[PDB]
This record gives structure tokens, C-alpha cells and sequence, in this order.
């Protein structure tokens, strides 16, 4: 019922068009998310049997870290590092690479992919704005009929 | 800026500074330092002058030629030619 | 003058004329063709092996230039030349006038590419074959 | 109505199974081009109608035609997927 | 052509940097432009403005790293050796600023440049902090205030490195 | 294997092109990160011997503060300030300049550099989109061969 | 070979025809024709 | 060529030429780094 309005209906049509760019971003983001998640989950909890919790650990923090919510206090707690400086004085030296992997990952996701998505959205918007107006004028008839 | 700056880096640029100060002291009070430079010949100067004038004429000739190949100038010149052609036809019609 | 090499002596008159065109352009000051031939590091037949009189008097033959262009294109350029078809015994062959034209044009085409004369290049490209 | 029919037949023929083939590519392209041109014609005549008398143009757009089982021209245009005709101000005024 | 001086234009940053680090091992095997020739090759390579720019960059980079180390490491109860080295380095920088002020086309041309203003801020911050520490070297509070002033100094130094 | 697709392969090619802009951002960001990190680490823990923990303190929080995760509770704890208001009633008056330095730093990094990176990405995208399509058409042959 | 030569001639003929339908070329050709027309008028005026 | 007969044009692009050690025109174009030739619809149709 937003489609009747001259402001919201064309924007609705643009949103459906931008869904393909969102899907493209998801496909590019999936590579870094699965790679970093398997690597990070293995480094944080080694010598452990595979379970459903391992899969949830692969998927949970990596996805929510691209929105700026860093689990560094929680990752520091899981790493069993007791120093005042966070990823120092740990039981295993391999788990100290977690902040580094993460350092690459959010550089890949926020700095590179999100800004690329902004560029795709701006280009896509300029390309299909007139087509969205034309499509809104056809949907005006569809709703009327 | 880096043409006139001494070569030696910042911890060691003090040696360069005292060396220049030493040269300034030998030139102002003692006046025992002779300076040498090079002056360009009149032949190479007249060659550069001749080159610059020739290229000035070439750019202006090229610029006039380029401006006459523009669409607006060609349409305007074509228009004036057709007007002059009509004047000559008036003369031709007078003769018939 | 006559040459002991059987490959150079087999060459027709128009190849020597293209060699004369290369020589006239090469004698001009700061010409890139002479620099290209000197930096090529090849023999009289264009082979990459790096007497002296023959190597300077006939330094701009078409075979040597073909070898220089051959290294310039890719690792597998090899133009097959057949100068035996310019003899009078092949006159009865139907399509020979086209082949003789095409080969000649091609050689002149390569020369016009080397001197960077686009108009002459386009005309020799249009008369001959294998346009693309 | 004929211009809409021309646009619809060329658009459907251009993606039909009978036009697929190595030699028909240019032909297919031509069909698409012609379809757009006929669509443009349908818009143009419509525009002229709206320029002369908008109410009579509205009456024309509301008129039921026997060739499409007694329904109007906007229904025909929608069925022919003519986005240009539907986006025109005259058609939009009738729809409003 | 003026930038590279009497050297070939195809020289890259790494080649000139390597030749700067290895003078007797990289300069003969480079063709451009025997005390007769080796001395000529040095005088030509080291008279180029590009080499002087690279020397100033490397010098300012060491200055940033050494001064950063000095601010991070604890102050001693007397004036340390690294403090004396930095003191000599900033007086030399101040003399270099005076030398560029005298030989330019006026005070206005010098003060127009943002990097000269940054240089003045660098020299001023270091000397305030150094005299603050040197007034009472055994005082803990003086060390804390001196490091507080030198915090601004390291920020300006890394900003000045963007030139 | 994303390169076969008409949507993902050109976007892959654009990503490699945007890596230079990412590198440019890293070089500009390195100046503020090292400067603020040395200054902030010195202000938070003075009269301390240099160690590996000092270097980790220079690098760790400054990098992760540009992604919106502010360590202000953690920085407040390290500053030994006991007041209800955070950077007040501290043992040393110099450590109260930490939120100010930080105030300049994220203004330099998030407000200025990130938005500049968005502008470079949009400009770069508009410049090399047709070249990316052409490059994808050449890589189509490369994958086929 | 015959196909390629025929299409080479067709593209060059089409290219020349397309370049003569450009606005600049038509204005230039029209200009030269009007100049040649004036020369012929000079001859006509001489005859009167 | 693609305008006149696409299949014959495809045959032309697949033809091995003696001047480049018996391999086709698309290989030649790739070796010549001709991005414009490779991005053309006819060449892309042959590659598909
Ligand atoms: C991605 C590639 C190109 C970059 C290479 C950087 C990697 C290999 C570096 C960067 C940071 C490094 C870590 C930094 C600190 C430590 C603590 C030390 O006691 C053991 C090694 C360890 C855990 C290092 C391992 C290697 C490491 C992860
Ligand atoms: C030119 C710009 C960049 C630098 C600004 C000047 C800096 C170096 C000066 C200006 C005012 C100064 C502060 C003034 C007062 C105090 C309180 C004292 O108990 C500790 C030092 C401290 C906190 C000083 C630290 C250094 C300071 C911040
Ligand atoms: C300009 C920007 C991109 C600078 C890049 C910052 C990099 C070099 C920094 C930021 C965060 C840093 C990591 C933070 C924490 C730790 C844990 C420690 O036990 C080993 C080093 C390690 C793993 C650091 C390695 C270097 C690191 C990855
Ligand atoms: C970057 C330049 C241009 C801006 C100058 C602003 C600086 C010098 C100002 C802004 C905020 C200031 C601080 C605000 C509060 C206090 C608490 C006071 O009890 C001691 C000084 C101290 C710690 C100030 C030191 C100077 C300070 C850091
Ligand atoms: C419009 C925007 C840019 C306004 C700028 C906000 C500035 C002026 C504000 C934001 C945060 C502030 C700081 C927050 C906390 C402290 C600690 C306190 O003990 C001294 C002042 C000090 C250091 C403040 C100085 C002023 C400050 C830097
Ligand atoms: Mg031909
Ligand atoms: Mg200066
Ligand atoms: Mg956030």
C-alpha cells in the first residue's frame, strides 16, 4: 500500500532491484565469513570434537563482527589469556593470531566489501531510477485494475 | 626546494651547515674564495630565439587552420560565400 | 653485387627495392630503424647469433627484417616466403596473380608498419589478403 | 492498436523458437529495433490525440475494440508489455 | 629530468634506495649519464635532488621511530644518551629551518607552506618538553609532564612524515 | 569459479581494482594510527620499560577503534581514574588528554578517511566498470582455453 | 579467404559511406562545392 | 563478417593459419593483447 505514493512506491521498486546487489555482497562475503570462521573457531578451541556448537561458533561471531560489534572481550575470555594486555600471556601461542586474522577479515568486510556495496548501490540507483518510475506507472494501472 | 638543500641528512647536516658558514666566512672577510660559473653563448641563444619564433608562427598557423576546420566557422564561411554568390547572380541577371 | 649465400641470391628485384627504401630512411639522422637493426643482434639472414662487409652492405634485407618483426609479434611468428612463384614457369597457374600480389603487398605492409606510415599501411593492407 | 500489435508480434517473434539460428541474428536485432519504433509511433499518435482533445482521447482509450474480445486499449497495451505507452501522461491521466 | 639530475629516468624508488644503502656494491653495475670515474659516479649520483629527497625521507623516518621509542620507553633520572642525540638532531633541524628562511623569497613564502609551520610546531614542542624534563631530571612529575608535551610531538612528527 | 557468472566475475575484477584504493587508505591511515598509538600508549602507561606489550598496545586498540568498537571502559580502567565521570579524578593529570587525542583520531579516521575512501570507491567504480567487463570477456576466453 | 576479402571491401565501402554522412564531412564537402560553384560563376561573368 | 554470415565467420575464426605455427585467430588476438577484438560479440559467441 506504499506503492500509491509518488515517493515510497518507486523506492520500493528500487529496493527490489538493489536485492541483487545485496545477494552479490552476500556471495562475496560468504567466502571471507566461512574461511575466517573455520580458521578462528579452530584456533580458539583446538583438540575438540566436532559438534553443532562448532558450526554455531563458525557462523555466529564472524557475521555479527561486520556490523561493528566486536566480540574481543568475549574472544579474549575464550582464548584463556590472563595478561593485562589482551592477547598476551596465553597457554598456547597459536591463539594469539586470532586478533590478526580478525584484522584481515574486517578489512576485507567493512573497509573493502561494504564500501564496494555503496558504489554498486549508487551506480545501480543512477541506472534504474527512470525504469523504476516507468515500472511504478505500470503498477499504478495494475493496482487500479 | 631539494635542489638547493645540502645532501647530508639531519643528524649530520650540522657538518654541512658549518661548512657553508666556513665558506661564507672565507668569502666575506678573507675574500680568498673564487667563484666560477658558465655563461651561454650568443649562437645558442640566437638558435633558441629562432626556434621559439618559428614554433610561434607554426602554432598560430596551425591554430588558424584548426579554427577554420570547426563546424561553426565552416557554416559561417559557407553562408558568406552563398551571399556573395547571390550578389554575383544579381550582376548576371542584370547582364541578361 | 652477387652473393655466395643461396638464400640471398634467390631474392627477386622488388625485395632489393624494399631494402633500398629501408636504406634511404635509415641514412636519415636519429632514425629508429637503424637503432632497431643494431639492437636486434642478428646475422645477415636474421638468425639470433650476433663477413663484416656483407653484414653492413646488406643489413636491411627483407628476411632479416622479417626475423626482427617475428620476435616482435610473439614466440611463434614465422612467415613462409616462396619467391620461386615469381619465375615465368608458373604463369599458367590460375590464382598466382593474387598470391604474387598478396605476398608483395604483405612485405610492403610490414615496411609501412615499421616506418609508422598509417595511410600507406592501410592501402597495402587493403590490396593483400588475411586482413583481420 | 495496430502499432501495439506490431510491437507485440515483433517482440514475441524475436524470442520465438523459429528465429533461433546463426543466420537470423541481425534479423532478430532488426525485429527488436522495429518493435521499439512501432511502440514510439503508438506513443506519438496518442500524444497528438491528447494534444488535440484530451476528453475525446480518453473516450478513445476507453473504447472497446472487437479485435480483442471487447476490452479497451490500455488492457491491450499492458498485454503487449508496452512500458512506454503505459508511462505516457495521457494514459496515466485516464488511469488516475 | 631536473629531479633525477644526471641519472637515467627509468630508475625506481627501490633501486636508488638500494644504491643509497649499498654505495660500493650497486653504483658500478648501473649505467647512466679509477678515481677518475668512481669519484665522478659518486658526485653525479649524490648531487641529484631525488637522492637528497630520499635521504631526507629516511632521516625523518628514523627521527620518527627513534623519538617514538624515546617517548614510549621510561625516562631515566638524568638526561639519557638518546635525549642528547635528539637534542643535536633538533638543533640541526632548527638551523636548517633558519637556513631555508634566510635564502628563500621572503618570510611570507616560507610561512605560506603548511610543512614549514609543522616544522616550527615540531621544534617548539620538543624544546618545551626537553626543558621541562631538564629543569628537574629526578622529579617524577616533571617526567610525566614532559611525556605529556612529547605526546603532541610524536603526532606532529608522523603528520609531518606525510610530506 | 565465480568468474563464469555475469554478475560475480566482473565484481571480482572490480574488487582487485579497489585493492589499490584500500592500500592508499592503509598508507594514509598508518600515519594517524602509529602517531595516536605511540602518544596514547605513552600517556596511559608512563614510567615503564619498553617491551613487546608496549608495541601490542600501540597497535591493538588504535586499529580496532576505527570500526566503532571504542575501548573507553577499558581505557578508563587502565587510566586508574576512580570518578563517576570517566576521565576525572585521576592520579596523573596528563592521562585525561587520552579521550581528546582519541577525539581527534577517530575524526581523522572515520569522519575524514573512511568517507574519502567511499568517494574514491565511487569514482574508481564509474571509471573502470567498462574495463572490468572487457577484462571479464578476456578471462572468459582464458578459462575456456 | 573469398568471404573475408568480400567482407573487408563491404566494411571499407560502408565505413566510407558512413564517414560521408557525418555532419563535418557534409559541411566541408558542401563548402568546397560552393567554392567550385563561385569559380564557375567567375567563368560565366567573364563570358557575359 | 558476423553481419553477413555468423557460421562462416565462426569457421573463419576457427581456421588455423600457417603464419602462427597452425593455431586460430582468437589465440593470435589474445597474444596481440587486443582487448577490443576479444570483447566483440562475434568472438564471444565463438568462445561460448
Ligand atoms: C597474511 C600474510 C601475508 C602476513 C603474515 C603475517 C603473519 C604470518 C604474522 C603477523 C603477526 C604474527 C604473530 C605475532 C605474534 C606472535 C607471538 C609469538 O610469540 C609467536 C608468533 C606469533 C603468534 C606471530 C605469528 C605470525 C603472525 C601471525
Ligand atoms: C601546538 C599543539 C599541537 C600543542 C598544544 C600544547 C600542549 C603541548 C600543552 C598545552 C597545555 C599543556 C597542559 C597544561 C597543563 C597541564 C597540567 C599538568 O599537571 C600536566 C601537564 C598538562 C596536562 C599540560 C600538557 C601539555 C599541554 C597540553
Ligand atoms: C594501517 C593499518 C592497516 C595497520 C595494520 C594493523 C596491524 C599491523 C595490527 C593491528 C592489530 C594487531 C594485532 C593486535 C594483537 C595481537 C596479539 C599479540 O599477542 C600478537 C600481535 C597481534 C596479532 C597484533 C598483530 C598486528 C596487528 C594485526
Ligand atoms: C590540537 C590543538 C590545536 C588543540 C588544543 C587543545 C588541547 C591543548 C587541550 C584540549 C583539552 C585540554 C585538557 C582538558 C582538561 C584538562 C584537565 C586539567 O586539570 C589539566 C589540563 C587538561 C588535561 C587539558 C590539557 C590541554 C587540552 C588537552
Ligand atoms: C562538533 C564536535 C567536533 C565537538 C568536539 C568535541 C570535543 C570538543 C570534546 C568531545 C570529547 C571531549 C573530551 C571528553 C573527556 C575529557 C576528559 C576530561 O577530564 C577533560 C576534557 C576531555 C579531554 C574532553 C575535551 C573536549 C572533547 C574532546
Ligand atoms: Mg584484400
Ligand atoms: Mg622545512
Ligand atoms: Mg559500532
Amino acid at each position: 500500500y506504499y506503492a500509491l505514493s509518488k515517493n515510497l512506491g518507486p523506492k520500493l521498486i528500487m529496493m527490489m532491484e538493489m536485492m541483487k546487489d545485496v545477494s552479490t555482497f552476500v556471495f562475496l562475503l560468504l567466502i571471507f565469513l566461512i574461511g575466517y570462521g573455520v580458521a578462528a573457531q579452530s584456533l580458539l578451541s583446538p583438540d575438540e570434537d566436532f559438534s553443532s556448537r562448532t558450526f554455531i561458533g563458525v557462523l555466529f561471531r564472524p557475521y555479527f563482527q561486520i556490523y561493528g560489534e566486536l566480540f574481543l572481550d568475549d574472544l579474549n575470555s575464550e582464548a584463556n589469556c590472563l595478561g593485562d594486555t589482551p592477547f598476551t600471556e596465553c597457554s598456547r601461542e597459536t591463539v594469539r593470531m586470532v586478533p590478526f586474522f580478525l584484522a584481515v577479515y574486517i578489512l576485507g568486510s567493512n573497509v573493502l566489501l561494504v564500501n564496494l556495496l555503496i558504489a554498486m548501490f549508487n551506480d545501480t540507483y543512477m541506472k534504474v531510477q527512470e525504469a523504476a518510475e516507468d515500472l511504478w506507472r505500470k503498477q499504478n494501472y495494475e493496482l487500479c485494475a | 626546494e631539494y635542489k638547493d638543500r645540502p645532501f647530508l641528512p639531519a643528524p649530520f647536516i650540522l657538518l654541512a651547515h658549518v661548512h657553508m658558514l666556513f665558506m661564507r666566512l672565507l668569502r666575506l672577510c678573507g675574500v680568498h674564495t673564487q667563484e666560477h660559473e658558465k655563461i651561454q653563448d650568443d649562437e645558442t641563444k640566437r638558435k633558441i630565439t629562432t626556434f621559439e619564433e618559428l614554433n610561434t608562427d607554426k602554432f598560430l598557423r596551425r591554430w588558424e587552420r584548426e579554427r577554420q576546420e570547426m563546424l561553426e566557422a565552416r557554416v559561417k564561411m559557407t553562408n558568406d560565400n552563398v551571399v556573395q554568390a547571390m550578389g554575383m547572380m544579381d550582376q548576371l541577371l542584370e547582364h541578361m | 653485387a652477387k652473393t655466395n649465400i643461396t638464400a640471398l641470391d634467390e631474392l627477386p628485384s622488388f625485395a632489393l627495392a624494399i631494402e633500398e627504401l629501408y636504406k634511404r630512411e635509415a641514412k636519415k639522422p636519429h632514425s629508429h630503424v637503424q637503432r632497431l637493426v643494431s639492437l636486434s643482434n642478428t646475422d645477415v639472414l636474421g638468425r639470433h647469433y650476433r663477413g663484416r662487409d656483407l653484414a653492413n652492405t646488406r643489413a636491411y634485407n627483407v628476411l632479416r627484417m622479417d626475423q626482427i618483426f617475428a620476435r616482435l609479434v610473439s614466440k611463434d611468428f614465422s612467415v613462409n616466403r616462396d619467391f620461386t612463384i615469381y619465375d615465368s614457369k608458373y604463369d599458367k597457374v590460375p590464382g598466382i596473380q593474387f598470391r604474387r600480389t598478396a605476398q608483395a603487398s604483405h612485405m610492403l605492409f610490414l615496411w609501412a608498419i615499421c616506418l609508422d606510415r598509417f595511410r600507406m599501411a592501410r592501402h597495402f593492407w587493403l590490396i593483400g589478403d588475411q586482413s583481420i | 492498436i495496430n502499432a501495439l500489435v506490431a510491437s507485440r508480434i515483433l517482440e514475441r517473434l524475436s524470442t520465438h523458437r523459429a528465429l533461433q539460428g546463426p543466420h537470423l541474428a541481425e534479423e532478430r536485432a532488426k525485429m527488436q529495433h522495429n518493435a521499439k519504433k512501432f511502440e514510439e509511433l503508438a506513443v506519438g499518435v496518442l500524444g497528438e490525440c491528447h494534444g488535440s482533445d484530451s476528453h475525446m482521447a480518453s473516450e478513445m482509450l476507453h473504447s472497446k475494440n472487437d479485435m480483442f474480445n471487447k476490452k479497451n486499449a490500455i488492457n491491450i497495451a499492458y498485454d503487449a508489455k508496452s512500458l512506454a505507452f503505459l508511462s505516457h501522461p495521457a494514459t496515466q491521466s485516464v488511469i488516475n | 629530468a631536473d629531479w633525477y639530475g644526471h641519472l637515467k629516468s627509468v630508475t625506481s624508488f627501490w633501486a636508488v634506495l638500494f644504491a643509497f644503502f649499498f654505495p660500493f656494491f650497486v653504483l658500478p653495475f648501473i649505467n647512466f649519464s679509477g678515481a677518475h670515474r668512481l669519484r665522478r659516479k659518486f658526485a653525479k649520483f649524490y648531487s641529484a635532488p631525488y637522492t637528497r629527497f630520499i635521504s631526507d625521507l629516511l632521516s625523518h623516518f628514523v627521527l620518527c621511530v627513534v623519538t617514538s621509542y624515546f617517548v614510549l620507553d621510561k625516562l631515566e633520572d638524568t638526561i639519557s644518551a638518546i635525549e642528547w642525540i635528539l637534542l643535536v638532531w633538533f638543533v640541526a633541524l632548527l638551523l636548517e629551518e633558519l637556513r631555508q628562511m634566510i635564502f628563500c623569497d621572503g618570510i611570507a613564502e616560507y610561512i605560506s607552506d603548511t610543512w614549514n609551520r609543522l616544522d616550527l610546531i615540531m621544534i617548539t614542542l620538543f624544546f618545551v618538553g626537553f626543558f621541562t624534563h631538564a629543569s628537574d631530571p629526578s622529579n617524577q612529575d616533571s617526567k610525566v609532564v614532559s611525556k605529556g608535551i612529547h605526546a603532541f610531538l610524536v603526532v606532529v612528527l608522523w603528520l609531518r612524515f606525510m610530506r
